[PDB]
């Protein structure tokens, strides 16, 4: 996260850290949507060009983590994966269309003050909150700038950007399965997700029922926090049926 | 939306943080989002 701030303790209890098992290496972010299901970016799991094609056993996830250097005994939880599900129509060759994947934990985790799931949007919530100008929140342990890495989870709030403006900021082919967010050069504020923030959640607090909902997944961008450029996120609501199909399948 | 038996738990106890919403406490930047809703 570039130009962000430290997150307070327990501010993002659905925050998940995706790790490479051997050798241990932080790879991406992810989010906890239930006691056993974790959402993340497909490219975090499958991106052949970067020699990424992980199997359940190549990875570990850490939940409720406050520091990346030490182990909070009975606070942070390390879980193994039972199964990985990548969207079948994920286009890694071209524009990362449908950059979404689900991972089922081997054993469900107990919720605590530091571990709790984020909500997934319903039709009504998505309609009223997913509008240009409305701000969301992105969190992550990724790079502090185009490069280093933070010792505390980072956070930044960013406005959703109108489609036409997103489309003009890049020549990469944008789809309805993506939305972008970030401040315009003229808005005077900065901030963006960056390398290794992929998979992290872009969340919005519903003023209605006071619950946090995951609207997007950090997916891609060109550089980090550059003027006239915006971060792209997987449009979660648009792909909820696939999520339903997968979770209600297995 | 989700069958509890597959989803697990959480559908009904999501998006409410123990250390914030559960204690009626606002985090330090949350108001920025609320204000972005206000026109
Ligand atoms: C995997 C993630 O860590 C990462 C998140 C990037 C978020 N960046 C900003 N500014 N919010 N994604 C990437 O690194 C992805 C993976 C594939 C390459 N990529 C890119 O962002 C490229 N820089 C651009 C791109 C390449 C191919 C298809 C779409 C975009
Ligand atoms: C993933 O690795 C498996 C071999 O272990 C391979 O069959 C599959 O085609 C790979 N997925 C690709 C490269 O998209
Ligand atoms: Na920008
Ligand atoms: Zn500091
Ligand atoms: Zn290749
Ligand atoms: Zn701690
Ligand atoms: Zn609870």
């Amino acid at each position: 996260i570039v130009e962000g701030s430290d997150a307070e303790i327990g501010m993002s209890p659905w925050q998940v850290m995706l790790f490479r098992k051997s050798p241990q290496e932080l790879l991406c972010g992810a989010s906890l949507i239930s006691d056993r299901w974790v959402l993340t970016a497909a490219h975090c799991l499958l991106y052949p060009p970067w020699d990424k094609n992980f199997t359940e056993n190549d990875l570990l996830v850490r939940i409720g983590k406050h520091s990346r250097t030490r182990y909070e005994r009975n606070i942070e939880k390390i879980s193994m994966l039972e199964k990985i599900y990548i969207h079948p129509r994920y286009n890694w060759r071209e524009n990362l269309d449908r950059d979404i994947a689900l991972m089922k934990l081997k054993k469900p985790v107990a919720f605590s003050d530091y571990i709790h799931p984020v909500c997934l949007p319903d039709r009504e919530t998505a309609a009223s909150l997913l509008q240009a100008g409305y701000k969301g929140r992105v969190t992550g342990w990724g790079n502090l700038k185009e490069t280093g890495q933070p010792s505390v989870l980072q956070v930044v709030n960013l406005p959703i950007v109108e489609r036409p403006v997103c489309k003009d900021s890049t020549r990469i082919r944008i789809t309805d399965n993506m939305f972008c967010a970030g401040y315009k050069p003229d808005e005077g504020k900065r901030g963006d997700a960056c390398e290794a923030d992929s998979g992290g959640p872009f969340v919005m607090k519903s003023p209605f029922n006071n619950r946090w909902y995951q609207m997007g997944i950090v997916s891609w961008g060109e550089g980090c926090d550059r003027d006239g450029k915006y971060g792209f996120y997987t449009h979660v609501f648009r792909l909820k049926k696939w999520i339903q199909k997968v979770i209600d399948q297995f | 939306a989700f069958n509890p038996r597959t989803f697990g738990s959480g559908e009904a106890d999501c998006g409410l943080r123990p250390l914030f919403e559960k204690k009626s406490l606002e985090d330090k930047t949350e108001r920025e989002l609320l204000e972005s809703y206000i026109d």
